[PDB]
């Protein structure tokens, strides 16, 4: 009954959108209606995804409000599950987010984006996939702050549908069918063709944010709202990744250069995103480059899977796919944690620059603990949920390192070395982020005036962090659940890792020095926190603390050629009409035209 | 399945300031002075445990709670390193990625504790330590990765008994990876004044000294127990245990002595550590 | 702000609480085998500084008795004060006093630190180090010989006893 569940979920999403738009004359009631509708629709979406994943078969039917053909493969059930979780918690966050005198009623665009994303996940036609991913993308463009930020994203988004429309026309000419099961059963006879696959991969990476086509991501995540940016990073990226995965797995056939190309592409995405996140002092733009690097890690897992299905190694396929999809779900979880918590910090303070955002850990300690969990989850630290997917991806890398191929053995340990680079850089970046935001003395009078977080904001972020911890410690019980979608044995190289014993050994081991200091203390006075930091005799000043500007200097010191390569490959001055007076307003003017003419032809 | 890892962690915790004490008395004898005793580190640590911890007003729970976290993370490390058998006490936790990212946990908590205080010196030291971790983690990953693909499995107690029974057919990938791991250990135990602990005081400073001594133990132990296993057991017996403890403490003592000697005998070793690591990686690919 | 004053505003030596000052003997027998000493050089000539740094030199050693020089007041159990308290140096010396964990041991080193020395009655000094902070052990000399420094630290740690008395 997952078809009826997803039908009711899409119905509640569109009802929430139209009711939030109809009652837009006030902010509180419109936000309440939009959040409740999004929450119940996401509950139905997650219920349908869990039903499909537990059935492990795959269901098909017809959505009887668009006349929409639907197939829910168990591979897409993970996308439905993560969309349901993220949508439910972002809607519950939006309930309290829509009580501010500075924010806007975004519930119509939020609900339309989630409905388009769900219809894109559950799509069976590739043309309908493009159309619904294109509805979601224009709603996301409308979901930005102003017309300046949604200009490069509009250009890259329409470049992507030009590419995806050409690829879909090529597929319709070659096969006479746009369906996905029909293409899979027809791709035994003729293989995909590099010309269609590379075009589709570039067109989806324009949507999935793949370096060097990543220029829209931090500009879009510059000053957007946290309910906007959370589902941006956890929906818009994952739809393009789903399109890449459903183009790469369109047949058992898959040439070896596809997997190597995906490995190199996700590799440079992970490295460049993780390096470029270090040199930024805006939290919501830093999270965009960390989106880029974790999407690179998920693409590393998917490229390992594609290389395995090229080399006919079932263990490699199993390891690559579940590592990639588990890291996809976990990344969406803790990225929602990070974006919603940073938005709560902005909600209580008003600042997004971490240079002018210190001392928030004492003002809001619940939010501070939640971001500590999220930062330790994103920088892959055991036993949290960002470590398990990286562990399975490393196991797939080791399976690559032992397979018989010169293109795979040369690429085996290099991916491990660079993923160690990326993990260490992420650990540094989140050490910097937690140090200069939630620790130390505040650096602005606007910071100490920030009271505690609201009720439902804290409830949503704590529930997301609870889900992150649950997905972390219960990885050995959730990985075989994802083995029901990618369907075959998981074969780590003679090794398991067990998150519960690390969890038990990280709470019980620090008790031993506590017991020892409780025994070895004699006349120990109670600990005092009174004075200022020791700065060698002179008194302490606000200009003397080291912050994100001075903490990210040796990475600018040692990784200088890549950061100068940022400035070189920037063809922004070569576009003739890019410097126009009204080009930003013109793109948003045809955006109203394009969404109005493409929605009505579907209906 | 509980007693062996717990006794492993407890003994490796309780023997850690011997290695710091022997290192500081070796540095004293190398500079032609008599120097302190080998038990001076214990006296300093217990005396600091007597004192009471102070900190800045802006410091919160992270500043007080970091040293216990770092000691517990080093204990979770040390409970999976084999010191007397070729089999790790906890093979579930005794992977390669697990140990690396638990060391990443330690680096992250040290860096956020250095940034918690308002002192520029502690934040600078946190940044330098994080730089050191960024430059050393893939070196050691590639070293034990070459050793792992020589072995067949991503797991301690598989690399250890692969290098225990020397195959004599892939000896060059083993030797180059061994020297790369030695270089990574040399970088981690060393640099490669004010200090990053200038804001710690009392019990917090004592538990930081505990954690630093335990980190310097477990890095050298991950070298000399994984890559020098001749003297350990395939299966745990009750009669050959004294020989295993003797050879383990002798290995640790000679390791800290020779590392102190070659530290005082001093991006060359940073590049050569990467260079011997890639020379290991090319060696399997060419042969 | 940092230090107590009179009605005129002249600084006075700090008074520790007796709860804080009650466990000084226990602190001394705790740090008898390991003493962490921070030099707090104030307004004085290098003589009273180089000789203190010569207590860990080849001729006279301090680590054999357990004394180790620390880089921060937070690590310090003994605060070694050196020079006569210059008006520009009272505030950093007070800051080094409050930065150390309670209880503390203070040792005045040299004539200039004990009472001001030759600059005892002068507008830019406050006199000796006892005019700003309490002092437990006084070590005279200008400069004190390293034998006197070792005797002062050993008598502070209880390894030796006081030799000279008043007449
Ligand atoms: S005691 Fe003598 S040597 Fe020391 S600072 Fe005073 S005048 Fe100089």
């Amino acid at each position: 009954s997952a078809i009826s569940l997803i039908n009711s979920g899409v119905a509640w999403f569109v009802a929430a959108a139209v009711l939030a738009f109809l009652f837009s004359f006030q902010k509180a009631l419109s936000g309440w209606i939009a959040g409740i509708g999004g929450a119940v629709g996401s509950l139905y979406t997650a219920a349908a995804g869990f039903t499909v994943l537990t059935g492990a078969v795959g269901v098909s039917g017809a959505l009887s409000l668009v006349s929409y053909d639907v197939q829910i493969s168990p591979l897409n059930a993970i996308w439905l599950i993560t969309l349901g979780l993220c949508g439910l918690f972002v809607s519950l966050y939006n309930i309290d987010w829509h009580r501010h005198a500075q924010v806007k009623c975004n519930g119509l665009q939020i609900n339309m984006l989630m409905a388009a994303a769900v219809c894109a996940v559950i799509a069976s036609n590739l043309g309908m996939f493009v159309v619904m991913a294109e509805i979601m993308a224009l709603c996301a463009v409308f979901l930005t702050s102003n017309s300046k930020e949604g200009k490069l994203w509009f250009a890259l988004g329409r470049l992507g549908t030009l590419l995806l429309a050409i690829a879909c026309w090529l597929l319709w000419q070659r096969y006479g069918t746009l369906d996905l099961r029909l293409l899979d059963m027809r791709m035994q006879q003729l293989p995909l063709g590099s010309d269609i696959w590379l075009l589709g991969v570039i067109g989806f990476g324009l949507l999935a944010g793949i370096i060097p086509l990543h220029g829209w991501v931090p500009q879009a995540h510059a000053n957007a709202s946290a309910p906007a940016a959370a589902l941006f990073s956890t929906v818009v990226m994952k739809i393009g990744l789903l399109g890449i995965l459903t183009l790469s797995l369109l047949g058992g056939n898959a040439p070896l250069w596809w997997g190597i190309a995906l490995l190199v592409l996700g590799m440079i995405t992970a490295f460049v995103g993780g390096l470029y996140a270090l040199v930024e002092h805006n939290i919501q733009r830093l999270l965009a480059y960390h989106t880029l690097e974790n999407i690179g890690i998920i693409l590393l897992g998917l490229g390992a899977g594609v290389t395995g299905i090229a080399l006919e190694q079932p263990a490699l396929i199993a390891l690559g796919l579940v590592g990639g999809l588990y890291h996809l779900l976990n990344h969406s979880l803790f990225k929602s944690v990070l974006f919603l918590g940073a938005g709560s910090v902005w909600f209580r303070t008003g600042h997004r620059d971490i240079e002018k955002l210190g001392g928030i850990g004492k003002k809001m300690p619940v939010i501070s603990i939640a971001m500590l969990v999220g930062l330790m989850a994103m920088a892959a630290l055991p036993p949290l949920n960002g470590f398990a997917g990286e562990w399975v991806i490393y196991q797939s890398f080791f399976k690559l390192s032992n397979s018989g191929a010169f293109v795979a053995r040369l690429l085996g340990p290099l991916l491990a070395v660079g993923l160690a680079i990326t993990g260490a850089l992420a650990v540094m970046c989140m050490a910097k982020v937690y140090g200069v935001t939630f620790l130390g003395a505040p650096r602005t009078k606007e910071a100490e005036n920030a009271t505690c977080a609201p009720l439902l904001m804290s409830v949503s972020v704590v529930a997301l962090a609870i889900c992150c911890v649950i997905g972390g410690v219960a990885a050995p019980w959730l990985l075989p659940m994802l083995s029901a979608a990618v369907p075959l044995p998981l074969e780590p190289a003679n090794t398991t890792v067990s998150q519960p014993m690390i969890t038990l050994l990280l709470i019980a081991c620090p008790l031993l020095p506590f017991i020892i200091m409780a025994i070895c203390k004699g006349d120990r006075l109670p600990s005092r926190s009174r004075g200022a930091a020791w700065v060698c005799g002179y008194d302490h000043e606000k200009s003397m603390v080291i912050t994100a500007h001075g903490f990210a200097m040796p990475v600018k010191q040692a990784f200088a050629p890549v950061l100068k390569l940022r400035k070189w490959l920037n063809p922004v001055s070569l576009v003739p009409g890019w410097q126009c007076e009204g080009s930003a307003l013109l793109f948003r003017r045809m955006a109203l035209v394009e969404l109005a003419v493409l929605v009505v032809i579907i209906v | 399945s509980v007693l062996y890892p717990l006794i492993q962690a407890l003994v490796l915790f309780a023997v850690a300031p011997l290695l710091s004490g022997i290192t500081r008395v070796a540095r004293a004898r190398l500079h032609n002075r008599r120097g302190p005793g080998v038990l001076q580190e214990y006296r300093d640590i217990i005396k600091l445990l007597g004192r009471q911890s102070v900190g800045p007003d802006a410091s919160g729970w992270v500043f007080r709670l970091t040293p216990y976290v770092m000691v517990g993370v080093m204990l979770t490390i040390a409970t999976a390193l084999p010191v007397v058998t070729v089999g790790s006490p906890l093979p579930q936790l005794g992977d390669l990625i697990t140990l690396l990212y638990l060391f990443a946990i330690a680096r992250f908590f040290f860096a956020i504790s250095g940034l918690d205080t308002g002192s520029p010196f502690t934040a600078i030291g946190a940044s330098r330590e994080a730089m050191l971790g960024v430059l050393v983690e893939p070196m050691l990953l590639l070293g034990l990765w070459v050793a792992a693909q020589v072995a067949g499995s991503t797991n301690i107690s598989n690399i250890t008994d692969t290098v225990y029974h020397w195959p004599l057919s892939q000896s060059i990938p083993l030797v180059l990876a061994l020297c790369a791991c030695a270089f990574a250990t040399f970088i981690e135990m060393g640099k490669l004044q004010e200090g990053p602990l200038s804001e710690y005081s009392g019990s917090g400073f004592g538990v930081m000294k505990w954690g630093i001594s335990l980190k310097q133990l477990v890095v050298l132990q991950m070298f000399v127990g994984v890559f020098i296993p001749w003297g350990q057991m395939e299966t745990f017996t009750a009669g050959g245990l004294l020989l295993a403890l003797v050879i383990a403490i002798v290995k640790l003592v000679v390791g800290v002595l020779v590392i102190a000697l070659f530290e005082n005998s001093m991006p060359r070793i940073t590049w050569a550590g990467f260079g011997f690591a890639f020379l290991a990686f090319v060696s399997l690919l060419a042969a | 702000l940092l230090g107590p004053r009179d009605a005129n505003g002249i600084p006075v030596p700090m008074t520790v609480d007796e709860s804080i000052a009650s466990m000084k003997a226990s602190l001394l027998k705790k740090i008898k085998r390991s003493a962490y000493v921070y030099r707090v050089d104030c307004g004085g000539c290098n003589g009273c500084e180089i000789e203190i740094f010569a207590t860990l030199s080849p001729l006279f050693d301090a680590e054999r008795f357990g004394i180790k020089v620390v880089p921060s007041p937070r690590h310090a159990d003994i605060l070694l004060f050196t020079g006569a308290v210059t008006r520009a140096m009272r505030s950093p010396a007070l800051r080094a006093w409050q930065s150390a964990p309670d209880p503390k041991i203070c040792i005045s080193y040299g004539a200039c630190g004990n009472s001001g020395g030759i600059f005892h009655d002068l507008y830019c000094v406050w006199g000796g180090t006892d005019k700003i902070v309490p002092v437990d052990v006084y070590i005279p000399g200008c400069p004190p010989t390293p034998a006197a420094t070792l005797y002062g630290f050993a008598m502070a740690l209880g390894l030796l006893e006081q030799k000279i008395h008043a007449r």
